[PDB]
Protein backbone atom coordinates (compact mmCIF):
# COMPACT_ATOMS: atom_id res chain seq x y z
CA UNK A 1 0.00 0.00 0.00
CA UNK A 2 2.83 2.37 0.88
CA UNK A 3 5.08 3.55 -1.84
CA UNK A 4 8.91 4.92 -1.23
CA UNK A 5 9.91 7.84 -2.61
CA UNK A 6 13.20 10.34 -3.14
CA UNK A 7 11.36 13.88 -5.02
CA UNK A 8 14.51 14.63 -6.70
CA UNK A 9 15.34 18.46 -7.98
CA UNK A 10 19.20 19.74 -8.67
CA UNK A 11 21.38 18.81 -5.40
CA UNK A 12 17.70 18.88 -3.43
CA UNK A 13 16.38 15.29 -2.87
CA UNK A 14 13.43 14.56 -0.68
CA UNK A 15 12.96 11.00 1.00
CA UNK A 16 8.84 10.37 1.31
CA UNK A 17 6.39 7.98 1.98
CA UNK A 18 2.64 7.85 0.45
CA UNK A 19 -0.20 5.70 -0.31
CA UNK A 20 -0.33 3.63 -3.89
CA UNK A 21 -3.93 5.40 -3.70
CA UNK A 22 -2.78 9.12 -3.42
CA UNK A 23 -2.80 11.17 -6.42
CA UNK A 24 -0.06 13.37 -7.69
CA UNK A 25 -1.98 16.56 -6.50
CA UNK A 26 -1.25 15.73 -2.67
CA UNK A 27 2.84 14.73 -3.29
CA UNK A 28 2.73 18.60 -4.54
CA UNK A 29 1.33 19.30 -1.46
CA UNK A 30 4.10 17.77 0.75
CA UNK A 31 6.63 19.10 -1.19
CA UNK A 32 4.74 22.40 -0.66
CA UNK A 33 5.18 22.20 2.67
CA UNK A 34 9.01 21.05 2.87
CA UNK A 35 10.16 23.60 -0.09
CA UNK A 36 7.45 26.25 0.59
CA UNK A 37 6.09 26.27 -3.17
CA UNK A 38 2.52 25.79 -4.19
CA UNK A 39 1.43 23.02 -6.23
CA UNK A 40 0.65 25.46 -8.88
CA UNK A 41 4.32 26.31 -8.89
CA UNK A 42 5.50 22.61 -9.37
CA UNK A 43 5.94 19.89 -12.19
CA UNK A 44 6.04 16.48 -11.12
CA UNK A 45 7.98 13.82 -13.31
CA UNK A 46 9.00 9.86 -14.15
CA UNK A 47 11.83 9.95 -16.61
CA UNK A 48 11.11 12.93 -18.19
CA UNK A 49 7.26 11.89 -18.02
CA UNK A 50 4.90 14.68 -17.07
CA UNK A 51 2.54 13.37 -14.06
CA UNK A 52 -1.29 14.40 -14.13
CA UNK A 53 -2.78 15.80 -10.59
CA UNK A 54 -5.77 14.09 -10.62
CA UNK A 55 -3.50 10.57 -11.15
CA UNK A 56 -2.80 8.48 -8.42
CA UNK A 57 0.81 6.98 -7.57
CA UNK A 58 -0.50 3.36 -8.14
CA UNK A 59 -1.43 4.85 -12.06
CA UNK A 60 1.81 6.33 -12.83
CA UNK A 61 3.79 3.25 -11.81
CA UNK A 62 4.70 4.06 -8.29
CA UNK A 63 3.87 0.54 -6.95
CA UNK A 64 4.75 -1.35 -3.96
CA UNK A 65 7.65 -3.55 -6.03
CA UNK A 66 9.46 -0.47 -7.19
CA UNK A 67 9.20 1.84 -4.77
CA UNK A 68 11.04 -0.03 -1.97
CA UNK A 69 12.12 1.75 0.96
CA UNK A 70 15.74 -0.17 0.16
CA UNK A 71 14.98 1.48 -3.54
CA UNK A 72 12.45 4.18 -3.39
CA UNK A 73 11.55 5.22 -6.58
CA UNK A 74 12.81 8.83 -7.85
CA UNK A 75 10.10 11.47 -8.84
CA UNK A 76 11.28 14.45 -11.36
CA UNK A 77 10.67 18.21 -9.94
CA UNK A 78 10.97 21.47 -11.58
CA UNK A 79 10.03 25.03 -10.26
CA UNK A 80 8.61 27.97 -11.70
CA UNK A 81 10.53 30.94 -12.90
CA UNK A 82 8.71 33.55 -14.15
CA UNK A 83 5.98 32.32 -17.42
CA UNK A 84 8.33 29.16 -18.35
CA UNK A 85 8.69 26.66 -16.05
CA UNK A 86 12.37 25.40 -15.56
CA UNK A 87 13.93 22.72 -17.26
CA UNK A 88 13.91 19.28 -15.50
CA UNK A 89 17.71 18.86 -13.76
CA UNK A 90 18.73 16.12 -11.13
CA UNK A 91 22.29 16.28 -10.04
CA UNK A 92 23.95 12.45 -9.81
CA UNK A 93 24.98 11.44 -6.73
CA UNK A 94 28.77 11.24 -6.32
CA UNK A 95 30.35 7.68 -7.77
CA UNK A 96 32.01 5.28 -5.45
CA UNK A 97 36.01 4.58 -5.38
CA UNK A 98 37.63 1.52 -7.06
CA UNK A 99 36.71 -1.95 -5.54
CA UNK A 100 39.09 -2.69 -2.99
CA UNK A 101 41.85 -5.39 -3.84
CA UNK A 102 40.74 -7.20 -1.15
CA UNK A 103 37.27 -7.58 -2.09
CA UNK B 1 9.73 20.51 12.53
CA UNK B 2 7.99 17.63 10.67
CA UNK B 3 11.22 17.30 8.36
CA UNK B 4 15.25 17.83 8.46
CA UNK B 5 17.96 18.50 6.09
CA UNK B 6 21.10 16.43 5.98
CA UNK B 7 23.99 18.15 3.56
CA UNK B 8 26.63 16.26 2.37
CA UNK B 9 30.24 16.98 1.52
CA UNK B 10 29.57 17.25 -2.19
CA UNK B 11 26.56 19.58 -1.06
CA UNK B 12 23.21 17.45 -1.78
CA UNK B 13 20.73 18.09 0.47
CA UNK B 14 18.56 15.14 1.61
CA UNK B 15 15.39 16.24 3.35
CA UNK B 16 13.77 13.26 5.80
CA UNK B 17 11.18 13.00 8.59
CA UNK B 18 12.49 14.18 11.78
CA UNK B 19 11.70 10.50 13.52
CA UNK B 20 13.47 8.98 10.59
CA UNK B 21 15.94 10.55 11.38
CA UNK B 22 16.29 9.80 14.77
CA UNK B 23 17.07 6.12 14.47
CA UNK B 24 20.86 7.74 14.28
CA UNK B 25 22.02 8.41 17.77
CA UNK B 26 24.44 11.10 16.64
CA UNK B 27 22.14 13.12 14.53
CA UNK B 28 19.57 12.79 17.45
CA UNK B 29 22.10 14.63 19.63
CA UNK B 30 23.33 16.94 16.97
CA UNK B 31 20.00 18.36 16.82
CA UNK B 32 20.08 20.23 20.20
CA UNK B 33 16.67 21.72 11.37
CA UNK B 34 19.82 20.94 9.37
CA UNK B 35 22.98 19.04 9.88
CA UNK B 36 26.14 19.01 7.88
CA UNK B 37 28.34 16.23 7.44
CA UNK B 38 31.46 17.40 6.14
CA UNK B 39 32.53 13.53 5.64
CA UNK B 40 29.64 11.52 4.12
CA UNK B 41 29.36 12.06 0.50
CA UNK B 42 26.38 11.82 -1.25
CA UNK B 43 26.75 8.08 -2.60
CA UNK B 44 26.65 7.27 0.85
CA UNK B 45 24.26 9.78 3.03
CA UNK B 46 21.62 8.37 0.05
CA UNK B 47 22.07 4.78 1.15
CA UNK B 48 21.99 6.41 5.04
CA UNK B 49 18.95 7.85 4.58
CA UNK B 50 16.91 4.68 2.58
CA UNK B 51 17.91 2.58 5.75
CA UNK B 52 15.80 4.95 8.04
CA UNK B 53 12.98 4.71 5.92
CA UNK B 54 13.45 0.51 5.58
CA UNK B 55 14.31 0.89 9.77
CA UNK B 56 11.30 2.93 10.99
CA UNK B 57 9.02 0.32 8.28
CA UNK B 58 10.24 -3.10 9.12
CA UNK B 59 11.88 -2.92 12.63
CA UNK B 60 8.29 -3.81 14.53
CA UNK B 61 6.93 -6.44 11.87
CA UNK B 62 5.56 -9.79 11.96
CA UNK B 63 6.04 -9.87 8.57
CA UNK B 64 9.42 -11.64 6.71
CA UNK B 65 11.95 -8.91 5.93
CA UNK B 66 13.88 -8.43 2.76
CA UNK B 67 17.35 -7.61 2.59
CA UNK B 68 19.02 -3.93 2.90
CA UNK B 69 21.40 -4.05 -0.71
CA UNK B 70 24.69 -3.05 -0.14
CA UNK B 71 26.89 -2.75 -3.34
CA UNK B 72 30.24 -4.11 -2.87
CA UNK B 73 32.12 -0.87 -3.44
CA UNK B 74 30.13 1.44 -1.29
CA UNK B 75 30.78 -1.04 1.40
CA UNK B 76 33.32 0.17 3.63
CA UNK B 77 32.24 4.38 2.95
CA UNK B 78 28.95 3.36 4.46
CA UNK B 79 30.15 1.14 7.10
CA UNK B 80 32.27 4.27 8.17
CA UNK B 81 29.14 6.51 7.69
CA UNK B 82 27.56 3.90 10.30
CA UNK B 83 29.76 3.93 12.62
CA UNK B 84 29.74 7.66 12.86
CA UNK B 85 26.13 8.32 12.98
CA UNK B 86 25.45 5.24 15.69
CA UNK B 87 22.74 3.13 13.22
CA UNK C 1 23.78 -26.92 30.89
CA UNK C 2 20.64 -24.57 32.06
CA UNK C 3 19.56 -23.39 28.53
CA UNK C 4 18.91 -27.36 26.80
CA UNK C 5 16.00 -28.97 25.26
CA UNK C 6 14.02 -30.76 27.84
CA UNK C 7 13.63 -34.82 27.28
CA UNK C 8 10.02 -35.13 27.07
CA UNK C 9 9.38 -37.37 24.86
CA UNK C 10 6.22 -36.37 22.94
CA UNK C 11 6.58 -35.89 19.64
CA UNK C 12 5.31 -32.06 18.13
CA UNK C 13 5.17 -31.82 14.48
CA UNK C 14 6.92 -28.48 13.26
CA UNK C 15 6.72 -26.67 10.27
CA UNK C 16 10.32 -25.07 9.43
CA UNK C 17 9.40 -22.22 6.53
CA UNK C 18 12.32 -19.67 5.91
CA UNK C 19 10.46 -16.65 4.83
CA UNK C 20 14.45 -14.70 4.71
CA UNK C 21 16.88 -14.58 1.53
CA UNK C 22 19.34 -16.86 3.27
CA UNK C 23 20.16 -20.30 3.96
CA UNK C 24 19.25 -20.96 6.99
CA UNK C 25 20.66 -23.35 9.39
CA UNK C 26 18.76 -24.62 12.02
CA UNK C 27 20.58 -25.46 15.13
CA UNK C 28 18.71 -27.85 18.53
CA UNK C 29 20.38 -27.43 21.79
CA UNK C 30 20.78 -31.47 23.00
CA UNK C 31 20.15 -32.57 26.42
CA UNK C 32 23.24 -31.83 27.34
CA UNK C 33 23.03 -27.81 25.96
CA UNK C 34 25.50 -28.54 23.22
CA UNK C 35 24.22 -27.04 19.93
CA UNK C 36 23.55 -29.32 17.08
CA UNK C 37 23.47 -28.37 13.53
CA UNK C 38 20.16 -29.97 11.21
CA UNK C 39 20.03 -29.92 7.21
CA UNK C 40 20.13 -26.28 5.77
CA UNK C 41 17.40 -24.59 4.51
CA UNK C 42 17.01 -23.15 1.18
CA UNK C 43 15.96 -19.45 0.28
CA UNK C 44 12.78 -19.17 0.37
CA UNK C 45 11.85 -23.13 1.21
CA UNK C 46 9.81 -24.43 4.23
CA UNK C 47 9.95 -28.34 5.59
CA UNK C 48 7.67 -30.61 8.02
CA UNK C 49 9.63 -31.80 10.82
CA UNK C 50 8.95 -34.07 13.85
CA UNK C 51 10.39 -32.59 16.96
CA UNK C 52 9.38 -32.96 20.67
CA UNK C 53 7.99 -30.74 23.18
CA UNK C 54 9.92 -28.79 25.28
CA UNK C 55 13.12 -28.62 22.80
CA UNK C 56 15.05 -25.65 21.90
CA UNK C 57 16.15 -24.32 18.59
CA UNK C 58 17.85 -21.74 17.36
CA UNK C 59 18.22 -20.32 13.70
CA UNK C 60 21.04 -18.95 11.96
CA UNK C 61 22.94 -18.16 8.34
CA UNK C 62 24.59 -21.09 7.59
CA UNK C 63 27.18 -20.01 5.56
CA UNK C 64 27.79 -16.76 8.36
CA UNK C 65 26.04 -17.66 11.72
CA UNK C 66 24.14 -14.19 11.92
CA UNK C 67 21.53 -13.93 13.69
CA UNK C 68 17.90 -15.17 12.66
CA UNK C 69 14.40 -14.43 13.87
CA UNK C 70 11.89 -17.16 14.34
CA UNK C 71 8.39 -16.04 15.07
CA UNK C 72 9.63 -12.92 16.21
CA UNK C 73 11.74 -14.45 19.16
CA UNK C 74 15.20 -15.43 19.06
CA UNK C 75 14.11 -19.18 20.32
CA UNK C 76 11.59 -21.47 19.30
CA UNK C 77 10.22 -24.25 21.25
CA UNK C 78 7.75 -26.66 20.15
CA UNK C 79 4.61 -27.01 22.11
CA UNK C 80 1.66 -29.50 22.53
CA UNK C 81 0.02 -30.22 18.58
CA UNK C 82 -3.37 -28.61 19.47
CA UNK C 83 -5.70 -31.68 17.66
CA UNK C 84 -2.50 -32.51 15.25
CA UNK C 85 -2.42 -29.07 13.90
CA UNK C 86 1.49 -28.48 12.99
CA UNK C 87 3.50 -25.86 14.78
CA UNK C 88 4.58 -22.63 12.20
CA UNK C 89 7.83 -21.52 12.99
CA UNK C 90 8.70 -18.59 10.47
CA UNK C 91 12.04 -18.07 9.96
CA UNK C 92 12.89 -14.08 9.29
CA UNK C 93 15.60 -11.93 8.71
CA UNK C 94 16.01 -9.24 11.58
CA UNK C 95 16.31 -5.29 11.44
CA UNK C 96 19.90 -5.38 11.36
CA UNK C 97 21.86 -2.60 12.31
CA UNK C 98 23.28 -0.11 9.32
CA UNK C 99 26.71 -0.43 10.84
CA UNK C 100 26.00 -4.39 11.43
CA UNK C 101 24.77 -5.01 8.05
CA UNK C 102 27.71 -3.56 6.51
CA UNK C 103 30.08 -5.82 8.62
CA UNK C 104 27.93 -8.58 7.26
CA UNK C 105 28.36 -7.14 3.52
CA UNK C 106 32.81 -6.62 4.53
CA UNK C 107 32.85 -10.32 5.67
CA UNK C 108 31.69 -11.54 2.90
CA UNK C 109 33.97 -9.83 0.49
CA UNK C 110 37.29 -9.47 2.70
CA UNK C 111 39.08 -12.73 3.55
CA UNK C 112 39.88 -12.46 7.43
CA UNK C 113 43.64 -12.57 6.89
CA UNK C 114 43.34 -9.54 4.87
CA UNK C 115 40.96 -7.22 7.21
CA UNK C 116 43.56 -5.54 8.61
CA UNK C 117 44.96 -4.33 4.99
CA UNK C 118 40.97 -2.43 4.44
CA UNK C 119 41.86 1.35 5.45
CA UNK C 120 39.15 1.55 8.42
CA UNK C 121 39.55 2.96 12.33
CA UNK C 122 41.30 0.42 14.60
CA UNK C 123 37.24 0.21 16.34
CA UNK C 124 36.01 -1.47 13.21
CA UNK C 125 38.64 -3.80 12.51
CA UNK C 126 37.91 -5.13 15.91
CA UNK C 127 33.87 -5.01 15.21
CA UNK C 128 35.00 -6.75 11.72
CA UNK C 129 37.00 -9.92 13.33
CA UNK C 130 33.86 -10.21 16.47
CA UNK C 131 31.91 -12.60 14.23
CA UNK C 132 28.56 -13.75 14.88
CA UNK C 133 29.38 -16.97 17.13
CA UNK C 134 26.56 -19.35 18.19
CA UNK C 135 28.78 -20.78 21.82
CA UNK C 136 28.82 -16.85 22.13
CA UNK C 137 25.10 -16.27 22.13
CA UNK C 138 24.24 -19.64 23.57
CA UNK C 139 26.68 -18.31 26.88
CA UNK C 140 24.68 -15.40 26.45
CA UNK C 141 21.16 -17.28 26.43
CA UNK C 142 22.34 -19.20 28.97
CA UNK C 143 23.33 -16.49 31.71
CA UNK C 144 20.29 -14.31 30.57
CA UNK C 145 18.11 -17.63 31.59
CA UNK C 146 20.30 -17.36 34.84
CA UNK C 147 19.75 -14.41 35.49
CA UNK C 148 15.99 -14.65 35.66
CA UNK C 149 16.84 -17.75 37.10
CA UNK C 150 18.04 -15.35 40.32
CA UNK C 151 16.10 -12.29 40.17
CA UNK C 152 12.02 -12.29 40.56
CA UNK C 153 10.34 -11.06 37.24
Amino acid sequence: MDVFLMIRRHKTTIFTDAKESSTVFELKRIVEGILKRPPDEQRLYKDDQLLDDGKTLGECGFTSQTARPQAPATVGLAFRADDTFEALCIEPFSSPPELPDVM
Amino acid sequence: MMYVKLISSDGHEFIVKREHALTSGTIKAMLSNEVNFREIPSHVLSKVCMYFTYKVRYTNSSTEIPEFPIAPEIALELLMAANFLDC
Amino acid sequence: PVLRSVNSREPSQVIFCNRSPRVVLPVWLNFDGEPQPYPTLPPGTGRRIHSYRGHLWLFRDAGTHDGLLVNQTELFVPSLNVDGQPIFANITLPVYTLKERCLQVVRSLVKPENYRRLDIVRSLYEDLEDHPNVQKDLERLTQERIAHQRMGD
